[PDB]
């Protein structure tokens, strides 16, 4: 399975 | 003066390290600047987070690779993979410990504006989560409690003081939902949080300027893709 | 036994580090294995080169970024860029010194097969070239002499003992031509070498197996694109 | 200007 997205700041 | 000039120079070298993709240097510069005791601006908070996210991100990627090879060797001969995975793991724990120490000693305060308070408590939850990824027993259970506590305190502030489309609030909810799914083994709670967050932001998207709209919909797409993944 | 088992374990950890994209670790493992005094196999030579090419490659990229910002600040205010560029430069010189020390102390020998002899002398030229990129005065002139000497000794062997399509020979000629163009300020010599190398390999391509053909034409495309760039 | 290619091993 692929991993879920996490977010800390925009690219 | 010598102290304040020292702080501004460390900040400037962190920005230079970012351009050079020297992220370990960048993290060292930003750690130094944080210990000068001055509050970090929005820009400087992002420099701190970029630096350490890249450093720990490489460690996490390596740990998953080595852990996978280790488990494959353990299925159904040479200590090397275990020895090296343990080394990377201890190094990852050390970086997480460092970030968590900076957060507790210098950055987390009851006094700040909501955005900064939520930013740092979210970061606290994130780096306890990264510790939880590699922990195993009652240690893991206690680390999980610590991450949930930090995330929930940030969630309380964000729901009291920020609109549902605020990008920091949205990113917190995204990560706390992943925590539920992948860490706390609470998939129904993960789906509920992600769906509620998306829906309540969707209902407010029409109120946003063009720049805000871009920032919010970016994280909402991540929430939507996670929901697709989980349902 | 404890020594040979130690060598094989270091090699295996270098391979694991490669998979984990832990290239500084990988370089440390391969340095350790080289000092065990045993000749490196073709595979192990590539592990050594991959490890250090990634490490120095990141330093070189950073140095060019910082050098460019430094020169922009010096055109027509704050010591930070100069101070940090100098730091990265000294660190780059240290890694190059380490590779060059390994080559001279353990790897370069008159005795080996042609492929290994050319491989290591090419590497010697490459890492003197990287030192030359950051040097400035009579130091630079002496480093340039050292790179040319290593490259030319490798060229002599490759022209005596390898066919013109051999991939190690082709990569040597590619890099020695870049040295002429970008380092030694000898653009006519760079073009001549690249064209001769391409032409003499082209005349032999019909003799190659499918796998050899793929390896040789890959480097020939690089020679061709450099020639396009320079003419 | 772009930089010329150098080569040490295949990708
Ligand atoms: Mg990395
Ligand atoms: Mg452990
Ligand atoms: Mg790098
Ligand atoms: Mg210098």
């Amino acid at each position: 399975r692929r991993r879920a997205h996490t977010f800390s700041h925009p690219p | 003066a010598m102290g304040s000039m020292e702080r501004a120079s460390l900040i400037q070298k962190a920005k230079l390290a970012e351009q050079a993709e020297r992220y370990e240097d960048m993290a060292a510069f930003m750690k130094g600047a944080v210990e000068k005791g001055e509050e970090l601006s929005c820009e400087e908070r992002n420099l701190l987070s970029v630096a350490y996210k890249n450093v720990v991100g490489g460690q996490r990627a390596a740990w998953r690779v080595l852990s996978s090879i280790e488990q494959k060797s353990n299925e159904e001969k040479g200590p090397e993979v275990r020895e090296y995975r343990e080394k990377v793991e201890t190094e990852l724990q050390g970086v997480c410990d460092t970030v968590l120490g900076l957060l507790d000693s210098h950055l987390i305060k009851e006094a700040g504006d909501a955005e900064s308070r939520v930013f740092y408590l979210k970061m606290k939850g994130d780096y306890y989560r990264y510790l939880a990824e590699v922990a195993t027993g009652d240690d893991k259970k206690r680390i999980i409690d610590s991450a949930r506590s930090a995330y929930q305190e940030a969630m309380d502030i964000s729901k009291k003081e920020m609109p549902p489309t605020n990008p920091i609030r949205l990113g917190l909810a995204l990560n706390f939902s992943v925590f539920h799914y992948e860490i706390a083994n609470s998939p129904e709670e993960a789906i509920s949080l992600a769906k509620t967050t998306f829906d309540e932001a969707m209902a407010d998207l029409h109120t946003l300027s063009e720049d805000s709209y871009k920032d919010s919909t970016l994280i909402m797409q991540l929430l939507r893709d996670n929901l697709t993944l989980w349902t």
